């Protein structure tokens, strides 16, 4: 199949700035390259087809160019509604029709270090027989962050799950929640529960911890 | 006025079958080839299948060959996707999309797309959540929340103080546990000085199980 | 409406 590679994976820009998105094909697709926009919570929408032709009703700020293996999508001046995900798609050699992996256009802002909070399992949950420890990283930017769980100073790996909010509508930050899950029996075998947070806005990692039963 | 409306998505057990429908309006359905495309949670777009205007020419992604069948009923303006031997990896929103008009074949231009229908491949049974407090631990800012644990299927909604509290609220995407049940947290940051005076209640609604919970969260 | 080039012929 034709492999399409989109770079960068994330573009961080301010409204009103020019946006340039790249798509590269593993072999020539001629001009048979289209671009789709996917806004949060919506289906994709055709923007550009045949490398450079705007679809019906697409504003003039969207343009495309390229042939062979190298293509670009340009938004001359970003509007608020343009912060979205963009996919390229080739129709030169198919089946299968193939898509690039997508480029997210996000709002750029100043670096913000997370505020960190740790929550022990509730007594209510412990009565039911399980223990969830939660670590919250609140309102940080950019989205790259690392959570390291430690249990009596043993680094935990593979036994936690995390998720991240979409960019905040007011301050353009992200937030992250991580849950470490243990049986009640294993939870009661250890004392010190710690969430260690690394982020480029922190001069050194921030650790929030508690001692079980205090 | 071209419109495509998918239906039929739901929970289906691994190895079982499900048929999706796409109802077309606002154009001459029999004149157009039609596609299915899918999008796994948090992932990109994957083309699934195409069918010619008259139903005679069909093609499929390698990942669904031998398991999925595309078909259409032009008299009913409906496109179908019969999905057999479903696998966890088939979990996705499924979109129908109209193939751009061309002479003598398929174009491979997808325009427009429907709103999608969600297929969840799972052995889990419907189960309402347990709702546990994330209790606040200075003249500064405190965090508190609700852990909405062990429910199935998605989705759940969470509000705070019946919608009166929205500033500083973060309700996170659920995660799928190895049990096959989901877990979600919803938090809010508030003034530490408010903890003795202000009541904080998270309002959880898991509509698939008709389960509503109002959970007061106290220090 | 737009008429596109065919990229996959019918059988």
């Amino acid at each position: 199949e034709i492999v399409l590679t989109q770079s960068p994976a994330t573009l961080s820009l301010s409204p009103g700035e020019r946006a340039t998105l790249s798509c590269r094909a593993s072999q020539s697709v001629g001009s048979y390259l289209a671009w789709y926009q996917q806004k949060p919570g919506q289906a994709p929408r055709l923007l550009i087809y045949d490398a450079s032709d705007r679809a019906t009703g697409i504003p003039a700020r969207f343009s495309g160019s390229g042939s062979g293996t190298d293509f670009t999508l340009t938004i001359s001046s970003l509007e608020p509604e343009d912060f979205a995900v963009y996919y390229c798609q080739q129709r030169s050699n198919w089946p299968p029709l193939t898509f690039g992996g997508g480029t997210k256009v996000e709002i750029k802002r100043t670096v913000a270090a997370p505020s960190v909070f740790i929550f022990p399992p509730s007594d209510e949950q412990l009565k039911s027989g399980t223990a969830s420890v939660v670590c919250l990283l609140n309102n940080f930017y950019p989205r790259e962050a690392k959570v390291q769980w430690k249990v009596d100073n043993a680094l935990q790996s593979g036994n936690s799950q995390e998720s991240v909010t979409e960019q905040d509508s007011k301050d353009s930050t992200y937030s992250l929640s991580s849950t470490l899950t243990l049986s009640k029996a294993d939870y009661e075998k250890h004392k010190v529960y710690a969430c260690e947070v690394t982020h480029q806005g922190l001069s050194s990692p921030v650790t929030k911890s508690f001692n079980r039963g205090e | 006025q071209v419109q495509l409306v998918e239906s039929g998505g739901g929970v289906v057990q691994p190895g079982r079958s499900l048929r999706l429908s796409c109802a077309a309006s606002g154009f001459t359905f029999s004149s157009y080839n039609m596609h299915w495309v899918r999008q796994a949670p948090g992932k990109g777009l994957e083309w699934v299948a195409v069918i010619s205007n008259d139903g005679s020419n069909k093609y499929y992604a390698d990942s669904v060959k031998g398991r999925f069948t595309i078909s259409r009923d032009n008299s009913k303006n409906t496109l179908y996707l019969q999905m057999n031997s479903l696998r966890a990896e088939d979990t996705a929103v499924y979109y129908c999309a109209r193939d751009g008009r061309s002479v003598g074949g398929f174009s491979g231009i997808l325009d427009p797309w429907g709103q999608g229908t969600l297929v969840t491949v799972s052995s889990a049974s419907t189960k309402g959540p347990s709702v546990f407090p994330l209790a606040p631990s200075s003249g500064g800012t405190a965090a508190l929340g609700c852990l909405v644990k062990d429910y199935f299927p998605e989705p759940v909604t969470v509000s705070w103080n019946s919608g009166a509290l929205t500033s500083g609220v973060h309700t996170f995407p659920a995660v799928l546990q190895s049990s096959g049940l989901y877990s979600l947290s919803s938090v809010v940051t508030v003034p530490s000085s408010s903890l003795g005076t202000q009541t904080y209640i998270c309002n959880v609604n898991h509509k698939p199980s008709n389960t509503k919970v109002d959970k007061k969260v106290e220090p | 409406e737009t008429i596109y080039n065919t990229t996959l012929k019918y059988g």
